[PDB]
């Protein structure tokens, strides 16, 4: 741990800097130091950690997305043999997006998720545990690739039979939850039905439990009840 | 690509 | 040397997949690579390797002003103090941009600027040089920001003087060199008559030549010709 | 910030 003598209030501290700078991958480092030092997250502090996080691992999906349509191309019939530089290229790709979700599923395992007993904080980790198994899945083609899909899914339920238990269905990690899991049954699991059910019912419960909400909380739930609402019409 | 959060 | 094992020409080809995938730092490393085999490099190449360096460097520096902006905030009069935290970070990515700089600067004097004879290259090079000093000033403060404002106005006067004997004075080049030099006078050297004389002439000079121009000429001049008002207007 | 290139 090249944090380890740093304090925590200090990594901390240099992750918002970093997040104004858009520095996602040293932000991503100070927050992994801060998780490393043993001491559950706050609120705040889980979202610094997934802010960053997501950041590095959206823009090496991104590439990765770019070079393998680069890649069907070559393949294509009457495309020029180009040697191996775009499959190589790909695979570095691949393997250091393949490093960062396992970095990040390391924190999860150890320890954050068997410490974390409040429904936001569970919820939370388990989501991410879902969403960076999903993101394992998209680049997965070999003997594991089944595997890799049952492990998100299996940390998608258990965070989805929490959510249902604990928390009200206008609450956003509820929410995004199911926003979710909706995309990896569409894009992942070949089930398209159930995607499309799920992000329909958790609109249309959301819905039914604005009227509790303070001006606040509002806005913020009905920000991803519209992103489910635009996946909806994506895809009917 | 669809929306994810 | 990382690359030392790679072909030359699959460095080339995986530094146009990085730039396609806005993997900036990939694409950096790989044209380090094909530098560091020795052999000069082709117009196309010289752009390839301009093109990762300035977007490597341009993200850096965007962060060194952002935390550099914060700083001087915490050093008002009525700031909370909040110890060395900022101070540190600043100098973390300060220092990443100068090794950044020294890199690129250590390849255009071992050897790229020793062996350009044409004064297509040798103006490229010189004035590459003159940028990657200007950005060590921008960050520098110590006995040695004098030293290296001259070392920036000696490699961009040298690459003027070849171009004015060399080059029409619509070459992208030629025109470029003079906006990045006019910069430097106005930002750099607390020269702002100097920078508004030299994209004044610079402009009306291309103006003039413009004549001669092909089509497909002219839409390259004109751009850069643009930049130089779009300054001028700024600073008029 | 002034443009260069
Ligand atoms: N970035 C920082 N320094 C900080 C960010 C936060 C914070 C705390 C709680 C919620 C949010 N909410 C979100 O980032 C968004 O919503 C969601 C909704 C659901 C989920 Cl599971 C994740 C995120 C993201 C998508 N668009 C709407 C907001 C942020 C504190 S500090
Ligand atoms: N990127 C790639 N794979 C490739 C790029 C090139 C190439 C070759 C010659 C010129 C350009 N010109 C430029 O990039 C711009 O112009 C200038 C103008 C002057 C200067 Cl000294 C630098 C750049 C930049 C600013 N806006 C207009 C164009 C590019 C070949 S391959
Ligand atoms: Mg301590
Ligand atoms: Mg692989
Ligand atoms: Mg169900
Ligand atoms: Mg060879
Ligand atoms: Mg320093
Ligand atoms: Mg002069």
């Amino acid at each position: 741990g090249a944090m380890g003598s740093m304090e925590r209030a200090s990594l901390i501290q240099k992750a918002k800097l970093a997040e104004q700078a858009e520095r996602y991958e040293d932000m991503a480092a100070f927050m992994k130091g801060a998780v490393e030092k043993g001491e559950e997250l706050s609120c705040e502090e889980r979202n610094l950690l997934s802010v960053a996080y997501k950041n590095v691992v959206g823009g090496q999906r991104a590439a990765w997305r770019v070079l393998s349509s680069i890649e069907q191309k070559s393949n294509e019939e009457g495309s020029e043999e180009k040697g191996p530089e775009v499959r190589e290229y790909r695979e570095k790709v691949e393997t250091e997006l393949q490093g960062v979700c396992d970095t990040v599923l390391g924190l999860l395992d150890s320890h954050l998720i068997k410490e974390a007993g409040d429904a936001e904080s569970r919820v939370f980790y388990l989501k991410m545990k879902g969403d960076y198994y999903r993101y394992l899945a998209e680049v997965a083609t070999g003997d594991d690739k089944k595997r890799i899909i049952d492990s998100a899914r299996s940390a998608y339920q258990e965070a989805m039979d929490i959510s249902k238990k604990e928390m009200p269905p206008t609450n956003p990690i509820r929410l995004g939850l199911a926003l979710n899991f909706s995309v990896f049954h569409y894009e992942i699991a070949n089930s398209p039905e159930e995607a499309i059910s799920l992000a329909k019912t958790t609109f249309d419960e959301a819905m039914a439990d604005l009227h509790t909400l303070s001006e606040d909380s509002y806005k913020d739930s009905t920000l991803i009840m519209q992103l489910l609402r635009d996946n909806l019409t994506l895809w009917t | 690509f669809p929306a994810t959060v």
